[PDB]
RNA sequence: UGGAGAGUUUGAUCCUGGCUCAGGGUGAACGCUGGCGGCGUGCCUAAGACAUGCAAGUCGUGCGGGCCGCGGGGUUUUACUCCGUGGUCAGCGGCGGACGGGUGAGUAACGCGUGGGUGACCUACCCGGAAGAGGGGGACAACCCGGGGAAACUCGGGCUAAUCCCCCAUGUGGACCCGCCCCUUGGGGUGUGUCCAAAGGGCUUUGCCCGCUUCCGGAUGGGCCCGCGUCCCAUCAGCUAGUUGGUGGGGUAAUGGCCCACCAAGGCGACGACGGGUAGCCGGUCUGAGAGGAUGGCCGGCCACAGGGGCACUGAGACACGGGCCCCACUCCUACGGGAGGCAGCAGUUAGGAAUCUUCCGCAAUGGGCGCAAGCCUGACGGAGCGACGCCGCUUGGAGGAAGAAGCCCUUCGGGGUGUAAACUCCUGAACCCGGGACGAAACCCCCGACGAGGGGACUGACGGUACCGGGGUAAUAGCGCCGGCCAACUCCGUGCCAGCAGCCGCGGUAAUACGGAGGGCGCGAGCGUUACCCGGAUUCACUGGGCGUAAAGGGCGUGUAGGCGGCCUGGGGCGUCCCAUGUGAA
C-alpha cells in the first residue's frame, strides 16, 4: 500500500507545490511519556486547488522532483490559520536565539 | 590432574571420613584414627570462626574431592545443572553418580573409586556391547554395564568382584554377580545417597 | 540462474551436506532460496538422505537445473516416477 | 603477462565503431527529417523520416540500442515530425505516420 | 527459574561520597612451565612496499589457415598438382572473464536495518506456450610482401572463411505516431499508416541432436522511490544558487533538479539545519536479575574500495582487482626519444609492532566457467603443516627413611612435622612394536528400453596405511600463584624507614605470619600468573532505580514566547491505547 499522510498545508508559495505538515503521535522508547514530532512534506499540485491553510491527505507517489515525492490526495477540512500560526510563530521566534538579540 | 597425590592428607584437611583409599580405608587407617587433625606443622591448635565463605569452599571440596575430578570439570556440571529444570542442588549430585568411573566404583567392581578411573581408562568395562575407556561418559538409565569379555578373568577383578558375592546395592542398581554386568536402573535420590555434604552450601559457593 | 546443488554443513571429515535450490552464481555456502532435503554419504543414520519431493517437482517445472551428483538423490528419492 | 583474454579487448574495438557509426547515420539523418517538416517539405520530410524510422529498429536489433531506447528515439521523432507538419502543411504525402 | 557484597575519611558514630577488590569475557600479548590427541582459531600496527611461483578460461560439433610429419591419387617417369589423417601454434568467432577469492580505506549516507511502492523499470544462461528461417552481397585478421622502433611494439600494401557484418523477402507477432474503447499516473485492448525477424553445425544423414529468430508468460537476479530506526560536540545557529518549484528538451531500461535553456522566488533549521569529531551497517557477540551497557572478530547477508585522482568503451550486466584511456606518486628497463608494472588472490619476503602461520598435498568429494560429449580450467574448495591461541576429552597407577665444611624444618640442637607420602609388595600397561584396514563413491559414461527405465560386477580416495580393530608390552612428565584484612592458607632464620613489597587499606625504625630465604599450608593443574580492554558489582546518569535547608546541587527577582501539562456533564469521531485474525521476522 502506497502510504497515506493527513496534516496542513502551511505554503502555497509554490508553482504546483504546497508544503503539508505532517504529526506524529508517539511513545518515547526509554522514557514512555508520549512525544509529538513533525516534518514537512512537499506535495504535488496540479490544478493549485488546495490553498494554504487547509487540511489534506497525502499520498506517496513517483517522483516528481528532488524530494517532492507525494500527491494531495483529498481535501479533508477547509481553512484553519490557526494551525498554520502555530507553525509560523516556531519560525518567528528563531529570529532571536541567534548571536544576539538584534533589532529583529 | 585428577590430584593424583598424598590422598588421606585430605582425608582430614576436609575433616569428615572419606573413602578414596577403598578398602585400604576400613582397616583402621584411612588415617581416620591416629591422627583426626589437618595435615601439616599445625594440624593441633584451635582454629578460629571460619569465614561463612570459608564453610562453604570446604564444603564444596569435600564434594569435589570425594568424586576426584578437575575443577575445571566439576563446574561445567553445575552450569548444566542449574540450567537444567528441577531442583538444581539434587540435579547435580544425580550427574555425579551418572558419571561412569562412579557407577564402576558403586558396582562394587573396584575397592576405590579413584583406582577404579583406572579401570576404565584401559577398556576393562563395556556398556550395552562396546567398549568405553572414558571416566566422563554419562550413564543413562537402561544400560547394562559389564566387565570385558576378553579381559575377564584378571587379578584384582576375580578379587574384587568375589568379595562383593553377599552383599547389595544403592536401590538404582542392579547387578549380576555371576555373571558380572548389572544395569543402571534409575537417577538416584537425594535420599538414595550417604553423602556427608550439605550441597545446598556448595550451591551457595557458585551462586556467590 | 537457478540450481538445486549440495551445500555442505558438516564439519573436518563430517560431510553433511543439505540440498538447496540457489542461484548458481551465489557462493557454495550462502543465502539459498529454499532448501528440499539432505543428505548423509556416511550412511549414519537410517534415514541419511530424505527430500520434498513435492517441491522438488515444482523448481523443476520452473527450470532448476541440478549437479549430475544431486540428480542422482532425485532419481533415488523417486522425484521422477521414470518407469 | 600477456593475458590473452586481452583479444577480447581488441574485439570490443571492432565493435565499438559499428555502434558507433551505426547511430552516428540515425542523430545526423534523424535531425534531417525534423528539418524538412520545419519547412513542410511533407514527402522528402517523410520519405527521410521512414528510412529513419527503419535505420533504428534495425540498429535495435543487433546491440547498438535495443530495448525502449529505439523505441522513445523512434516516438520523440514522429512526435516532433508532425507537429511541425501541422503547423501550416497538412501530411499530404501520408508516408510513415496514422492518419 | 531470577537480584550476596567487602575494604577505605573517625579517638569512636551515623550519613554523604569517590577509590579499590571479589565475577564473567578475549583474534590477545609477556613471565615461569610445558605430555597427548580431536575440533576451532591465528597482522588488532603499515588500505606500507613487494622477489619468485601458481591463481580464468574454454569450445575443431562456429571458420580459414601456418609449421613439422605420414599415406592414397592424376603422368610411361620426373617436375607440377589433387585427396585423406596425425601432432603443434596463434588468428577469426561464441560463451565466460561483472561469479567466485581479498580488504575496511572511504561513507552519518535511502549506506545499512525493518516495512512497503514500481500505471517508473531491466534480467544472459534456465522453464512453459505460439509461430518462422527464402534469396542475394560485404569486410577484417590469420596468412603474404614491405617500412619504422634499442625496446614495448608500431606503420603501409595484398588475399580469404564463418554461427562475424550488411540489403532485399516472409509479419504468427512485435515497436511508433494518431484515433472512437476499457482501465485509471506510462495498465490492458483495437483500427488505418510506417518500421523490424533469422545460422548454421553434428552424426548410426532427407529425420534425429545442439543451436538460430520474433513474441507471451514463469522463475531467478537486480535498478529506482517512500515510512520509520541508526554515534558524540551548541565552546558548530543560522544554512542554500541547481539552491526550491515550474513549462520544455536532453539522457536513462526507468522516475527525478540527474543534466541543459528559459520563467517564478523559493527550500532548510532548536523536533538541532549548516560545520566539526569518530565509524562500514546488520544477523549476531560479551555482560547484566532485568531494563540496560559494550561491541560488529570467525561464520552469513548487504555496502564500499582494488597504489591516489578522473573517465568512457564493450556488454544482458562493469565504471570492470589479475580490462582500456589520462593525470599524479613511487619502483624498474632505457641505445635518453621512450617503454614497463599494482599480492586488500594462495603461499612467501621485508618494514612497522608487545604480537599473528607452510613459498606444503589434491581434482577423490562439493561448488563454478566452457564443451554434444570426451574433457579442460578452478591457491573457490576438500585435507595436511606450524602456534597450550581457545574449547573439550586424556596420561604422569603409587602399600616402606632421613649423614648442613654458604638451601630436611619446628624454643640458642629443640618439641613435633612432611605422611602412607617411594629409588624398588603386588596389579593393570600411556609410549612403543608387529598384522588387518576403511567409510567418505556414485553419478557424469557405455550397454537393454522412448541415446533420463533399477543393466552402470567399466573407472574413480588428496586425507592415508590415517582413523578404527586385534595380538605384544615398559610404573611411565608437574608445574604456577598464593598464605596481614577484604581472601581459602603460619611457623623459623636473615634484614632494621635499609634492601624491598604494594590491586585498595598499608608493612619495614632489632624481637616483621606483609620484605628475602626455609619448612609447612591453601588454590589451581598442562597449565598457572602479570598487563591491556569490555560489561559487572555501580540504585555511581537512577526508565525500572538517585538526588538539590547545612553533604555537590534552586536560576539574584520578575514578565512572558515556544513547548509540557489541564475542573465537572452529554454526544459524534477512533490518532494514541486495547483485542482478534493474518503476512513478515532467511540460514
Ligand atoms: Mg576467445
Ligand atoms: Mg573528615
Ligand atoms: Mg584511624
Ligand atoms: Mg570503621
Ligand atoms: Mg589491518
Ligand atoms: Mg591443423
Ligand atoms: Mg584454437
Ligand atoms: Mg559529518
Ligand atoms: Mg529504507
Ligand atoms: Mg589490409
Ligand atoms: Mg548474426
Ligand atoms: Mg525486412
Ligand atoms: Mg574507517
Ligand atoms: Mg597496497
Ligand atoms: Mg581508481
Ligand atoms: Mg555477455
Ligand atoms: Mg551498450
Ligand atoms: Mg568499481
Ligand atoms: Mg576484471
Ligand atoms: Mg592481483
Ligand atoms: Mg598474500
Ligand atoms: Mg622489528
Ligand atoms: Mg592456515
Ligand atoms: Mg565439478
Ligand atoms: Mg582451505
Ligand atoms: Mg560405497
Ligand atoms: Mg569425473
Ligand atoms: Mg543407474
Ligand atoms: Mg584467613
Ligand atoms: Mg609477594
Ligand atoms: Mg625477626
Ligand atoms: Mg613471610
Ligand atoms: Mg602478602
Ligand atoms: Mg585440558
Ligand atoms: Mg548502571
Ligand atoms: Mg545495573
Ligand atoms: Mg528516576
Ligand atoms: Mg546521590
Ligand atoms: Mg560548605
Ligand atoms: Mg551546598
Ligand atoms: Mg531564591
Ligand atoms: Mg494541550
Ligand atoms: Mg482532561
Ligand atoms: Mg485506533
Ligand atoms: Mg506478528
Ligand atoms: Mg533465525
Amino acid at each position: 500500500p502506497k502510504k497515506v499522510l493527513t496534516g496542513v498545508v502551511v505554503s502555497d508559495k509554490m508553482q504546483k507545490t504546497v508544503t503539508v505538515l505532517v504529526e506524529r503521535q508517539f511513545p518515547h522508547p526509554l522514557y514512555g511519556k508520549v512525544i509529538k514530532r513533525s516534518k514537512k512534506y512537499l506535495a504535488h499540485d496540479p490544478e493549485e486547488k488546495y490553498k494554504l491553510g487547509d487540511v489534506v491527505e497525502i499520498i506517496e507517489s513517483r517522483p516528481i522532483s528532488k524530494r517532492k515525492r507525494f500527491r494531495v490526495l483529498r481535501l479533508v477540512e477547509s481553512g484553519r490559520m490557526d494551525l498554520v500560526e502555530k507553525y509560523l510563530i516556531r519560525r518567528q521566534n528563531y529570529q532571536s536565539l541567534s548571536k544576539r538579540g538584534g533589532k529583529a | 590432574g585428577r590430584y593424583i597425590g598424598p590422598v588421606c592428607r585430605l582425608c582430614r584437611r576436609e575433616g569428615v571420613k572419606l573413602y578414596l583409599k577403598g578398602e585400604r580405608c576400613y582397616s583402621p587407617k584411612c588415617a581416620m584414627e591416629r591422627r583426626p587433625y589437618p595435615p601439616g606443622q599445625h594440624g593441633q591448635k584451635r582454629a578460629r570462626r571460619p569465614s561463612d565463605y570459608a564453610v562453604r569452599l570446604r564444603e564444596k571440596q569435600k564434594l569435589r574431592r570425594i568424586y576426584g575430578i578437575s575443577e575445571r570439570q566439576f563446574r561445567n556440571l553445575f552450569e548444566e545443572a542449574s540450567k537444567k529444570k528441577g531442583v538444581t542442588g539434587s540435579v547435580f549430585l544425580g550427574l555425579l553418580e551418572s558419571r561412569l568411573d562412579n557407577v564402576v566404583y558403586r558396582l562394587g567392581f573396584a575397592v576405590s573409586r579413584r583406582q577404579a578411573r583406572q579401570l576404565v581408562r584401559h577398556g576393562h568395562i563395556t556398556v550395552n556391547g562396546r567398549r568405553v575407556d572414558l571416566p566422563s561418559y554419562r550413564v543413562r538409565p537402561g544400560d547394562e554395564i559389564a566387565v570385558a569379555e576378553k579381559s575377564r578373568n584378571l587379578e584384582l577383578i576375580r578379587q574384587n568382584l568375589e568379595a562383593m558375592k553377599g552383599r547389595k546395592v544403592g536401590p538404582w542398581l542392579s547387578l549380576d554377580v555371576e555373571g558380572m554386568k548389572g544395569k543402571f536402573l534409575r537417577l538416584p535420590d537425594r535420599e538414595d545417597l550417604a553423602l556427608p555434604v550439605n550441597e545446598q552450601l556448595v550451591i551457595e559457593f557458585y551462586s556467590r | 540462474m537457478v540450481k538445486i546443488r549440495l551445500a555442505r554443513f558438516g564439519s573436518k571429515h563430517n560431510p553433511h551436506y543439505r540440498i538447496v535450490v540457489t542461484d548458481a552464481r551465489r557462493k557454495r555456502d550462502g543465502k539459498y532460496i529454499e532448501k528440499i532435503g539432505y543428505y548423509d554419504p556416511r550412511k549414519t543414520t537410517p534415514d541419511w538422505l530424505k527430500v520434498d519431493v513435492e517441491r522438488a517437482r515444482y523448481w523443476l517445472s520452473v527450470g532448476a537445473q541440478p549437479t549430475d551428483t544431486a540428480r542422482r538423490l532425485l532419481r533415488q528419492a523417486g522425484v521422477f516416477r521414470q518407469e | 603477462r600477456n593475458l590473452s583474454a586481452l583479444k577480447r579487448h581488441r574485439q570490443s574495438l571492432k565493435r565499438r565503431l559499428r555502434n558507433k557509426a551505426k547511430k552516428s547515420a540515425i542523430k545526423t539523418l534523424s535531425k534531417k527529417a525534423i528539418q524538412l517538416a520545419q519547412e513542410g517539405k511533407a514527402e522528402e520530410a517523410l520519405k527521410i523520416m521512414r528510412k529513419a524510422e527503419s535505420l533504428i529498429d534495425k540498429a535495435a536489433k543487433g546491440s547498438t540500442l535495443h530495448k525502449n531506447a529505439a523505441a522513445r528515439r523512434k516516438s520523440r521523432l514522429m512526435r516532433k515530425v508532425r507537429q511541425l507538419l501541422e503547423a501550416a502543411g497538412a501530411p499530404l504525402i501520408g508516408g510513415g505516420l496514422s492518419a
